[PDB]
């Protein structure tokens, strides 16, 4: 429990110094993916063939 | 041979309407913020 | 208008080509030339 | 009346927040924004390749 407490204070005193929000963190790092082939992806397979 | 050298001529003509085309629209897109930089500037001219 | 033309030409050339090796094969014109995601930028690029 | 200037002071920042938040989506929905730039030397490196 100390240890939590302690990352929890650790990643958002960084987050506040490095100026990044908690959606943009979220974003970065997450595992969670929409699973639909975005129209980013698809113009880069168009391209790319 | 023939056939290639008078493509490769289009082609490089066809290079150059692309590079004008870019160009323009760079210059139009310039003046886009200028203008409306001053339409915002005569806004705040009017509340000082 | 242009692109159309240069394209045109581009492939007569790759057939005078074929019918110089006796290779139907090959091919150079792979289409995409002219994609959306640049305006049709780039084209004469790609076909050089 | 000079809380009225100080009032009025309030209204010119706010429109000058909402000034830069034009201008801001301005360069975005320019024909040469950030997606065409991008996509353009991208061809091209390619092609120098």
């Amino acid at each position: 429990l100390p240890r939590l407490v302690i990352w929890l204070y650790q990643v958002t005193q960084w987050l506040t110094e490095a100026e990044i929000t908690t959606e943009a963190i979220w974003l970065l790092c997450t595992p969670e993916f929409s699973g639909n082939i975005s129209p980013e992806i698809s113009n880069l397979l168009n391209n790319l063939r | 041979p023939v056939m290639l050298e008078r493509t490769r001529n289009l082609v490089a003509q066809l290079t150059q309407f692309g590079t004008s085309l870019l160009s323009m629209a760079e210059h139009d897109d310039a003046d886009e913020l200028t203008t409306l930089l001053l339409q915002q500037g005569m806004e705040l001219a009017t509340q000082s | 208008q242009f692109f159309d033309l240069t394209q045109s030409f581009c492939l007569m050339a790759q057939e005078a080509l074929r019918r110089e090796l006796t290779d139907n094969g090959v091919t150079f014109i792979r289409g995409g030339a002219w994609n959306g995601t640049t305006a049709g930028l780039m084209a004469g690029e790609t076909l050089l | 009346i000079r809380r009225e200037a100080a009032q009025m002071q309030v209204e010119y920042q706010e429109t000058q927040q909402a000034h830069t938040q034009a201008q801001l989506e301005l360069l975005q929905r320019k024909f040469t924004n950030k997606a065409l730039y991008s996509w353009m030397r991208g061809k091209l490196s390619a092609i120098y390749y």
